């Protein structure tokens, strides 16, 4: 029930910049006294969160330079003065309020980059996988930015059945780009039910739509 | 500072009752509260419960009050958390928290949280194939190696190329649930067309509990 | 009725851990003393420990004690025990027990039991195998027809003949865990060998711990 | 520590028969408040343990008073006036006041029955095991009494080596004979080196040991 709106919901930014995050609520935020209060923390590659604010203004001991924020009760907001590569992850705030208490949804933080198209690939299903009776093919999109590309498929030139699923890399460790896999799935007989298999793309780093294909019996 | 100990994962049938357990650091251990937080996939974190082992007591989320039970072994302060009637929806990572005698007026640091996962599934070694598989012809410059993991359970898997002798340009897509509750994964390596038209390449894949290796040579 | 509910079985890797639970019938839960005890395969019965709910632990075997943890929740009216550092030979039917009246004179009393099992293995579908209509060359007047499983895991197994539609004069030789870490079983039916009705003798078999079903008849 | 034994270890008993078991303790059990506190328990195959008698001789309600028993402080006995099929099972004894760590090792009731030779069969497994790398050759020793039989293999006239596996009925549901499956099992190589295969058998109800046999292919 206790409101916690955390925003921007996601963020991408360049190194050395200022950036800020806002937490908004329904009430004042204590277990008692009139006087216990909110805290903020960073979660990454499956480690627990790392505490950053302990109590509104209160910086956690031994942590970074100032992520510190301001506001009270219904309002609070962090600001960091400088983007470090260290900082990418999930940020969220917690209230210092009487429990039961609830996290707000979390705020994503990333590096910003120049827009850049993927290299794009598709291929026939391997014939062992074909005669496995259930079959799949993959549209692959290596090393591109941002991960806001969008991907399509056509079979005998007409859009896919929806028997398809997708996955993206993490933000690249250094290039801070991404890659995408889209997979389309068939029975061997659905794989007969069309001949040419295609995947098609539009993206920020695309000047114009891109198309790739294979045709079976080759 | 010094961390609680909390061990590795388990995988389960629906409706069961299932547990995680956690242990004190270089630390006194009846003296301060414990909290349990659920990290749910794709979604914001979730407080379940406060606990104090000294008396064997708690304060509890109204989302539950039914399926949970919690305490610790007072011989070690080995915390236990018990959940029951587990849904696939409970598939999550569970984090064992201390509380810090001042900083708990906000919060405190944890040990290493642990995964548990719920499904009617059962073990399978992956089906495995080439992908790319080679450029039959293109604007030769680079292309990529690629290999498939499919029909697999449970995740995760371990993977490498030319037994991990190759490392540059290698990538690994995060896992996808097949509608059967099985997994697919894939790996790819962008490589010069000159190199690709020359050297032999293999995708080298391993896991337990499948206890299974595959070393799929590719063209 | 004077009962403790206990529930479905369990299996684990060596070095792991296990949780076992028991639920009271409609009764004044705190007033029983409880033993945890076990039946170990091919071996004598064994008391382990004694618990009174709001007290928790009271007495326990020094052998198990450190590995053991034992407790109860009043809110649910349930006992638990936990075994850590879990290993082969701990494999047993664990029972919680009810003690309350003149029970000093001896009165341990029972719930239905729960089976715990330990192996290096992971689940395997059956090496189902038909057993031949041998001596079709030479039978006087009598015969038997058989079916077998090998390397299935984990047990139990469902088995039937004529797909259950006719079942008599039959043995169902109890399975044994082989040096594979996996199970072998056979069942056989006695037959007057004049039976051209042998056409009907589909042995048919099922494997819920591996989600599997299979069938054969031979002649 | 409490250390104790109970005997006889097992017996097949005739229908209607008066019978008993004695539990003998190295600890003299004038228990707690100077008062002997000892008890006996049933169990059956797939069944919970069941109360019988306690404080030595005191019977639990609903027991058939066919069952009887008493004992001096190291020297205790359980008794039955008669035998009916419902008696077939396992019997235990133990100790208590605050120190419950005890059991007698268990003793098994069987029923006494007319002697009987088994019917016996054997088979060559199909090539489908042979080509799968492992061969099990199995011999079926069915409906014999008393409880004991010995089983053996020969290959090319030469006795067993290495492996065997065996498995037996709980006496019977009905006739109260026994039935036994057993095998020698091999790598297919070994069977391919071999040419002739036999099981061999002996039991109380036989004139002589018994062979069943076959040869590779036929």
């Amino acid at each position: 029930e206790i409101v916690m709106t955390q925003t921007p919901l996601s963020l991408s930014v360049t190194p050395g910049e200022p950036a800020s995050l806002s937490c908004r609520s329904s009430a004042s935020l204590l277990h008692g006294n009139g006087n216990t209060y909110l805290h903020w923390y960073l979660r990454k590659a499956g480690q627990s969160p790392q505490l950053l604010i302990f109590g509104g203004s209160k910086r956690v001991p031994g942590i970074s330079d100032r992520f510190i924020g301001s506001g009270a009760g219904t309002n609070f907001t962090l600001k960091i003065s400088s983007v470090e590569a260290d900082d990418v992850g999930f940020y969220y705030c917690a209230q210092g309020v009487a429990f039961p208490w609830t996290f707000g949804q979390g705020t994503k933080v990333e590096i910003k980059r120049a827009v850049a198209a993927p290299s794009v690939f598709i291929f026939p299903p391997s014939e062992d996988q074909v005669k496995s009776g259930t079959v799949s093919v993959v549209c692959l999109l290596n090393n591109f930015y941002p991960r806001e590309a969008s991907v399509k498929w056509k079979v005998d030139g007409v859009l896919k059945t929806g028997n398809s699923q997708e996955s993206v890399t993490e933000q690249d460790s250094k290039d801070n780009t991404y890659s995408l896999s889209s997979t389309l799935t068939l029975s061997n007989t659905d794989y007969q039910s069309h001949n040419v298999y295609a995947c098609e793309v539009t993206h920020q780093g695309l000047s114009s739509p891109v198309t790739k294909s294979f045709n079976r019996g080759e | 500072q010094d961390l609680l100990l909390q061990s590795g994962a388990e995988v389960r049938e629906p409706g069961a009752s299932v547990t995680v357990s956690c242990q004190a650091s270089n630390y006194t251990f009846p003296d301060y509260y414990i909290h349990w937080v659920r990290l749910v996939p794709g979604q914001g974190l979730e407080w379940l419960g406060e606990m104090k082992p000294k008396v064997g007591v708690t304060n509890v989320s109204k989302k539950i009050r039914d399926r949970l039970f919690m305490t610790a072994d007072t011989s070690t302060d080995t915390a236990y958390m018990v959940l029951s009637a587990l849904t696939p929806g409970d598939t999550a990572i569970y984090y064992c928290t201390r509380l810090e005698p001042d900083f708990l007026s906000g919060w405190a640091h944890w040990g290493k949280g642990v995964l548990v996962t719920v499904s009617p599934a059962s073990t399978k070694g992956p089906s495995v194939f080439p992908l790319a598989p080679s450029s039959r012809s293109t604007s030769e410059s680079t292309a990529a190696l690629g290999c498939l993991v499919k029909d697999y359970f449970p995740e995760p898997v371990t993977v490498s190329w030319n037994s991990g002798s190759l490392t540059s340009g290698v990538h690994t897509f995060p896992a996808v649930l097949q509608s059967s509750g099985l997994y697919s994964l894939s790996s790819v390596v962008t490589v010069p067309s000159s190199s690709l038209g020359t050297q032999t390449y293999v995708c080298n894949v391993n896991h337990k509990p499948s206890n299974t290796k595959v070393d799929k040579r590719v063209e």
